[PDB]
C-alpha cells in the first residue's frame, strides 16, 4: 500500500542543485585573476622557458612529507639573488 | 485586567436586582473591621499597633515598639514604620517588646504581614509563651523523630516539620534570663 | 509534581502543614496547660459527598490527639 | 517539467514544516482591536503584505549556517562559515537587509549628538552577527588543531599502543571537544537566525489600515 | 490564589506589590498558602459564628 | 553478488546484531553500554592515532614535540626542532638508509 | 622588531577583556536557570532575554577582539 | 619606533575597560530576567528599562573605544 | 621617543578606570529592573533616581576621561 | 627623560582607583533603587543618605586623583 | 628573538582571560543548583539551561584561546 | 635616574589599593540604604554603622596613602 | 637567553587564569549549601550537579594548565 | 610571583563556599554536619586549583 | 611585590565570610556562637592560602 | 641602584593587595547595617562580631604591610 510505489524513484538529487554547483563552479572559475600560485607572464617567456622552470617549488608540496616543508619539484635554479 | 469591579458597596446594588426586596443586604467581614491597610495614619512615632493573633486568642491587641518575628529567612525585627511585608515565619519566638520589659511567645509558624500604614498582624496557629513549656519532653520526642524516617513521601514533610520545630524549641529555650 | 515548599511539594496542603507544627507544639507543653490545649486540638466531625442529590457515602471522624501525621 | 512526487508526511517535511512554523513565531503578528471577520480580512491580509518575510529568511539563514556548521564536523571536510568572507558575509547580508527594510519604510532617505551614537551600536551589529559566527567556527577548528598535535606527541614518542594511560586522558579530551564542536554547529546557527529575526524584526511594524467607516450596533 | 486573587488587586500595578515578600518560594505560592488559610480561619470563625448564634 | 544488495545485507547484520559488548562478554567488566560505547569511542580514536602515526613513522613531526624523541634518534632528523636542518639531515639519511 | 614584538604583547594585554564577558555572562546565563525556576511558566520567554542579552553582552567580546585583530594585523 | 611600538601595547591596556562594560552588563541582562521572572505583565516595560541601561553602559564601552581609537590613529 | 611614547601607554592604562564604571553603571541598572518590577508604581520615580546614579558614577569616569586628556595632551 | 616618562606611566596606572569607585557608586546607586522601590515615603530619605554616600565614597575619588597629580606636578 | 620572546608573553597574558570565564561559568553552574533546589520538578530543564548556557560561555574561553594560538603560532 | 623614575610608577601601582576601598564603600554606603528603607527608624543607628565602618575602611585607604607617600618621599 | 626568560614569565601570568576557576568553584560549592540547607531532600542530586559543574569549570582550568604546558614545554 | 596571583581567587573562592557554610547553617542547624560534608568536599576540589597554582610555581622555580 | 597581590582575594574572601557571620547571627542568635566554631574553622582554612602565598613570598626573597 | 629602584615599584605591587581587604571591610560593614537592620535587638552582639571579623581581615592587611616594609627596609 504506497510503499512500493516509493520504492521505484530511488535516488534524486534536490530540485535545483545543478544550479547551486553551475554557481559555485562559476564563481570559483571566473575570479578574474591567475590562479593561486600562478602568475601570467608573456607568450616570448611561456615558449622559451621549460616545464620543469615554469613550475615553482611552492606549488608542489610533498603528497606526505617526512620533513614538513618538502617539495616535490625544484623549478628554475637560476635565482635572482 | 479589571473585569470585575467587586467590592462590598457594589454587591449591595446588584443584589437588589436578583434576591427579593424583602431581604436586607447580608453583611461583610468589611464591616466588622475599622483598621485597614492602605488607610493612612495608625503609626503615631514610636510604638505602632501589633495584632498578634490566634485562632484561639487575640494574644495582644496593643502597641509594642519592636516585634522580633521569626521569619524563614531568619529572625527580622520590625521598627514603626517598617517596609509592607508579607513574612512566613518558622516555628519560632515572637518577641513582643513595649520597652524595658518583653513578652517571648514561641510560635508555630503562620504568616505576619506589616501593612503600609504600619500595622502588625502577626497571624500563628498555637502561640505557646515557653513560661508553659518544658525543656524536657521536647527532646524526648525529637530523638524519636530523628529516627523513625520512612520512605512514606507525605510523612518526608511530616517528620521534617516535626525536627524543625523542636530544634528551634531545643534552641530557644536555652537563653533565657 | 508541585513545586513549592516541602509540604506543598509532598501534597500537604498548608493547613494541614500548620497544624501537625501547631499539633506538635502542644505536646511539649506544661500540664497544668498541656490538657487545656488538648481541648481545642480534638476533631470531632463527619463528612458525606452527595454526587446526585441525595445519595450517601462519608467518612467520620473521632480524633482526639489530633490532626494526622500520616498520608490522607 | 515533470515534478517529482512527495511522500506526506516524510521525515525532512516534519522536520522543515517545524523549522519554519518556528521562525515564524517569532515575529508574531499583532491582534487588532476589531473581530478578524469579512470586514477586517483585506487589512489583515494587506497586514501581511507588508511584514517581511522573516519566516522564511530566518529558515534560509538557519538551514545554509546549520548546513555548512556540520560540514566542519564531517571528515575531510571544512566548514565553509569558518571563513572570514563567507560568515561575516552573511552577518552583513542580514544587517543590511534589516536595514533596507528599515529605509524603504519611509521613501529611502537616512535616518543633536545622540544619533552618532545609536548608529554606531548600530553599525557594529553588522560586524558582530557575522564575527559571532566566524569566531565560534574558527577558534573551536584551531584548539582541535592544537591539541591534537599535542596529543599526537605522545604516541610519537612514546610506544605504539604503549604507555595508554596518558594518551587515553587526551584523545577522551579531544573526543569531548568535537562533541561541544557539534554544541556550537547547532548554537551558532541558531544564535545568528534568531537575532536576524530580532534586528529584522525591528523595522517589521506598518499602521493597520482598517475599517474607516463602521455601522455600529 | 491568582485564580482570581492577585487579577482583581493589579489595577494601574498592583494592590498586593506594595508588600514585600518573606517566604520560601514565589508569591504565586505564598498565596497559596495564605488563602488555604484564609479559607480555615472564616470557617472556623463561621461554624463559631453560627454555633453562638 | 548485486553489488548494492549482497553487502547492504552484511552491513545491515553487522551494524545491528553484531555486538561485541555482549558476543565478546565485556558486561563483566563494564557497566552500562552507555559507558561501552563512551570508550569504543576513545578507543577508536586511540586506535586510529597509532595507525596513523605508524604507517608512516620516520617523519619530522609538524606538531611541536615537548622536547621528547621517539626512539633511538635523539639527534637525527627525526627529532630536529629546524626544519630546513632537518631536511638537509634526511637526504643524507636516505641515501645510506 | 620592537613594533612586531609590541603587537603580540598589546593585543595580548587587549583581550583579557574577554574576562569580564565570561563573568557576565555567567551572571546572565545563572539568571535564565534561577528565573526559570521561578515560573517556569515563561521559560520560552525568558530564554528570549536570555539570548537578547547574549547577544549585546558578547558584541562587547568582539569589540574587544576586533582591537585584537587591529592590534595584530593592522 | 619606541612610538609606534608603545601606541600597540597601550591601546591594549585601554580596552580592558570592556571588561567591565562586559560584566556589568550581564548583571543588568541577568536582572532582566529575574525582575521578569517576577511580574511577566510588565516585562514589555522591563526591557524598555534593559534597552535604556544598555545604551548608557555601552556609552562607556565606546568611550573607552574613542580612547583606542585616538591612541592607535592619532 | 621614550618620553612620547609613554604617553600611550600611560594613557593607555589609565582608562582601565571606566571598567569599574561599566561594571558599576550594570549593577544600577540591574537595580532598576528589579526595582520596577517589585513595584511599576513607581517605576517612573526610580528612573529619575537611575539617572541620578547615572550621571555621578559617570563623573567618575569623567575624571579618568581628563586625566587621559592630561596624559595625552598635557 | 624617563622621569617625566614614567610620570606619564606612573599617573595612567595610578587612576584605576577609579574602577572600583565607579564600582562602588553603582552598587550603592543601585540599592537605592531597590531600597526606594521597597517603601517610596523613604524615598526622600534614601537620597539624603546615597548624597551621604556619594560624597563620602568620592572622597577615595579624590584621595586618587591627588596622587594622579601629585605624580605629574610633584 | 625579541620577536619570539614577545609572543610568550603576550599570550600568557592573553590567557588571563579565562578567569573570568571560569568564574561566570561558576555563578551560573552554582545556580543550576540553586534551582534545582527550588523546583527539582524542572531539575532536566534547568540542566538544558546549564549545558546551552555553558556552550555560549564556552565560547569566550575558546575566544580568548584563539588569541592565545594567534600570538603563538601566528 | 632610573631610581627616581621609579618611585613614580612604583607610587601609581601603590595607588590602585584605592580601587577596593572604593568597590567596598559603594556597599557598605549601599546597604545602608537597603538597611533603612526595612525599618527607617533605626536609619541613624545604621548610620551610626555605616561611619563606624567607613572610619575603619578608610583605615586601610590611608594606609595605601602612607605607602603612596613612603615610596615617593621616604 | 630572552626566550627562556619570556616562557617564565608568560606562563607566570598564564596561570591567574587559575583565579577565576579557583573563585568560580567557590560560589558553585557555596551554591551547593545553600543549596542543600533549603531542601536537604535533594541534597544527594545537587552534588550530580555539582560535580558536573565541577568537571565543566575545570575544563578551563585544563586549557589554562595547557597553555601553561605549551608556553613553557612549544 | 606573578603565577601566585592565581591565589587570590582560591582566596576569595574559599571564603564564599565558607560563609555560605554560616548561612547554610544559619538556616537549619540539623544539616550542619552534613553541610560541612559539602563545604570541606568543596574545600577540598578547590584546593586543587590552589596545588595546580602551586605545582607550576614549583616548575617554574625549580623545572 | 608581585607575589603578594594573592593576598588581595584572601582579604576579600575573608570580608564575605565574616560578612556571613554577622548575617547568619542576626538571623538566628540561639545559633551565633556554633557560626563562629564554622567561622574560625573556616578562617583557618582560609588562612592556608594565605600563608601559601606568604610561603612564596620568602621562598622568592630568601631561597 | 637598580636594586634601589626596584624596591620603589615593587613596594607599590606590594601594596595592591590592600584593594582586597580594602573591599572586604566594605562588604563585611555592608552586612552590618543589613544584620542590624533586620533584628536591631542583636545590634550590640554583631558589632561584637564586626570588630572580631575587622581585626581578623586586617591581619591579612598587616601581612600585606609585612611586606611592603620588608622589601623596602629589608
Amino acid at each position: 500500500s504506497y510503499s512500493a510505489y516509493f520504492a521505484k524513484a530511488g535516488f534524486q538529487f534536490p530540485a535545483g542543485l545543478s544550479a547551486l554547483v553551475a554557481g559555485i563552479v562559476a564563481l570559483n572559475v571566473c575570479t578574474g585573476r591567475p590562479t593561486k600560485g600562478t602568475k601570467e607572464i608573456s607568450n616570448a617567456e611561456y615558449n622559451a622557458t621549460p616545464i620543469g622552470y615554469l613550475q615553482s617549488p611552492d606549488q608542489h608540496p610533498t603528497a606526505f612529507p617526512k620533513v614538513p616543508g618538502m617539495k616535490d619539484v625544484h623549478g628554475s635554479p637560476h635565482h635572482h639573488h | 485586567e479589571a473585569a470585575a469591579p467587586a467590592g462590598p458597596k457594589e454587591f449591595t446594588e446588584v443584589w437588589n436586582k436578583k434576591a427579593p426586596s424583602t431581604l436586607i443586604v447580608p453583611e461583610f467581614p468589611s464591616n466588622y473591621t475599622a483598621v485597614k491597610a492602605v488607610g493612612e495614619g495608625q503609626v503615631h512615632g514610636d510604638a505602632f499597633p501589633v495584632n498578634f493573633y490566634t485562632p484561639h486568642s487575640i494574644l495582644s491587641q496593643a502597641q509594642k515598639d519592636t516585634v522580633v518575628l521569626p521569619g524563614v529567612d531568619g529572625y527580622f525585627g520590625v521598627k514603626a514604620s517598617h517596609v509592607p511585608t508579607i513574612a512566613q515565619l518558622k516555628p519560632g519566638v515572637v518577641e513582643l517588646h513595649s520597652g524595658a520589659e518583653s513578652e517571648k511567645f514561641f510560635v508555630s509558624g503562620g504568616f505576619a504581614f506589616v501593612h503600609p500604614n504600619g500595622v502588625t498582624d502577626i497571624c500563628v496557629l498555637e502561640a505557646a509563651t515557653l513560661d508553659q513549656v518544658d525543656p524536657a519532653a521536647v527532646k524526648s520526642a525529637l530523638a524519636a523523630a530523628s529516627a523513625a524516617q520512612p520512605t512514606d513521601e507525605f510523612e518526608q514533610a511530616a517528620n521534617r516539620a516535626a525536627i524543625e520545630l523542636y530544634s528551634a524549641l531545643e534552641s530557644a529555650v536555652e537563653a533565657k534570663a | 509534581a508541585p513545586s513549592g515548599p516541602f509540604y506543598r511539594v509532598a501534597g500537604m496542603s498548608y493547613l494541614r502543614y500548620s497544624n501537625i507544627c501547631a499539633d506538635l507544639l502542644r505536646n511539649v507543653l506544661k500540664e497544668p496547660f498541656k490538657a487545656k490545649a488538648q481541648a481545642r486540638q480534638a476533631i470531632h466531625f463527619r463528612q458525606a459527598p452527595y454526587v446526585d442529590g441525595k445519595a450517601g457515602a462519608s467518612k467520620v471522624y473521632e480524633l482526639e490527639n489530633g490532626i494526622p501525621k500520616t498520608a490522607n | 517539467s515533470s515534478v517529482r512526487d512527495v511522500k506526506t508526511g516524510s521525515l525532512p517535511t516534519n522536520f522543515l514544516t517545524g523549522v519554519y512554523r518556528f521562525w515564524r513565531s517569532q515575529n508574531p503578528a499583532e491582534k487588532p482591536h476589531d473581530p478578524v471577520n469579512d470586514r477586517l480580512l483585506p487589512a489583515v491580509v494587506d497586514a501581511s503584505d507588508k511584514r517581511a518575510s522573516i519566516g522564511t529568511w530566518a529558515t534560509t539563514f538557519f538551514c545554509t549556517i546549520i548546513s555548512c556548521n556540520l560540514l566542519g564536523l564531517m571528515p575531510f571536510n571544512e566548514a565553509p562559515t569558518s571563513g572570514l568572507g563567507f560568515a561575516t558575509g552573511l552577518g552583513v547580508s542580514v544587517w543590511a537587509t534589516a536595514t533596507i527594510l528599515g529605509l524603504s519604510k519611509t521613501g529611502f532617505k537616512f535616518p543633536f549628538i545622540f544619533v552618532p551614537l545609536e548608529t554606531i551600536s548600530y553599525t557594529f551589529r553588522a560586524v558582530s552577527l557575522g564575527v559571532r559566527l566566524w569566531v565560534n567556527m574558527l577558534a573551536g577548528h584551531t584548539l582541535l588543531h592544537i591539541l591534537t598535535g599535542m596529543a599526537l606527541a605522545l604516541p610519537f614518542s612514546l610506544g605504539f599502543f604503549s604507555m595508554v594511560p596518558a594518551t587515553f586522558g587526551v584523545c577522551c579530551l579531544l573526543s569531548a571537544l568535537v562533541g561541544l564542536e557539534y554544541l556550537v554547529a547547532v548554537l551558532q546557527s541558531g544564535v545568528f537566525s534568531i537575532l536576524s529575526t530580532v534586528y529584522v524584526g525591528e523595522f517589521n511594524h506598518d499602521k493597520f489600515i482598517g475599517p474607516a467607516a463602521k455601522i455600529v450596533k | 490564589p491568582d485564580l482570581l486573587e492577585k487579577q482583581l488587586e493589579d489595577v494601574t500595578g498592583n494592590s498586593l506589590d506594595a508588600y514585600d515578600i518573606e517566604a520560601s518560594h514565589e508569591r504565586s505560592d505564598v498565596l497559596r498558602d495564605l488563602t488555604e488559610f484564609h479559607l480555615g480561619v472564616t470557617l472556623y470563625n463561621a461554624m463559631l459564628e453560627n454555633n453562638c448564634s | 553478488m548485486a553489488v548494492t544488495s549482497f553487502l547492504g545485507k552484511a552491513f545491515e547484520k553487522y551494524f545491528y546484531d553484531f555486538s561485541a559488548y555482549e558476543q565478546f562478554g565485556l558486561n563483566r567488566f563494564l557497566s552500562s553500554k552507555g559507558q561501552y560505547v563512551a570508550l569504543r569511542h576513545v578507543g577508536f580514536v586511540m586506535v586510529g592515532v597509532n595507525v596513523l602515526l605508524a604507517a608512516n613513522f620516520p617523519f619530522n613531526p609538524p606538531f611541536p614535540t615537548i622536547g621528547m624523541c621517539p626512539a633511538g634518534w635523539e639527534g637525527t632528523w627525526v627529532c630536529q626542532a629546524d626544519k630546513a636542518k632537518a631536511l638537509e639531515m634526511y637526504k643524507e639519511w636516505k641515501k645510506s638508509n | 622588531s620592537v613594533l612586531a614584538a609590541s603587537k603580540m604583547v598589546g593585543a595580548g594585554c587587549a583581550t583579557i577583556a574577554l574576562a569580564g564577558v565570561g563573568a557576565g555572562l555567567g551572571v546572565m546565563f545563572g539568571s535564565l536557570i534561577n528565573g526559570a525556576a521561578r515560573n517556569p511558566n515563561i521559560a520560552k520567554q525568558l530564554v528570549g532575554y536570555a539570548l537578547l542579552g547574549f547577544a549585546l553582552t558578547e558584541s562587547i567580546a568582539l569589540f574587544s577582539l576586533l582591537v585584537v585583530f587591529l592590534i595584530l594585523f593592522a
